[PDB]
């Protein structure tokens, strides 16, 4: 294969998420200890929507 | 001194340093593949050609 295979190397994202025919990104996390989802998941709605 | 140039792409990408000329073009196409089979002669100082690769 040295003989002719001449290689290199690139990138490539393995994981490669898809929706629906859509390729995406899946973002995790949790809220605040002592806080809750919903003024994360809001919040997160503050930050989605920029 | 339409006897053009002819350089190489050898097989690690860079090319062969200098270049060289096209000798001549046979007339003597293979039956199979197409063939106006030509002839580089090229000058070889390190010996970096290696004929047959």
């Amino acid at each position: 294969f040295s003989a002719f295979s001449s290689s290199r190397w690139e990138y490539g994202s393995p994981r490669l998420e898809r929706y629906n025919g859509l390729p995406s990104m899946e973002i995790l996390g949790q809220a605040a200890p002592g806080k809750s989802t919903g003024e994360a998941m809001e919040l997160m709605e503050q930050l989605a929507s920029k | 001194n339409g006897k053009a140039k002819v350089s190489l792409i050898t097989s690690d990408g860079i090319k062969f340093p200098q270049d060289g000329t096209l000798e001549f073009s046979d007339v003597t196409v293979d039956q199979t593949t197409g063939s106006i089979t030509l002839r580089a002669i090229f000058p070889n100082p390190d010996h970096t050609m290696m004929p047959g690769m």
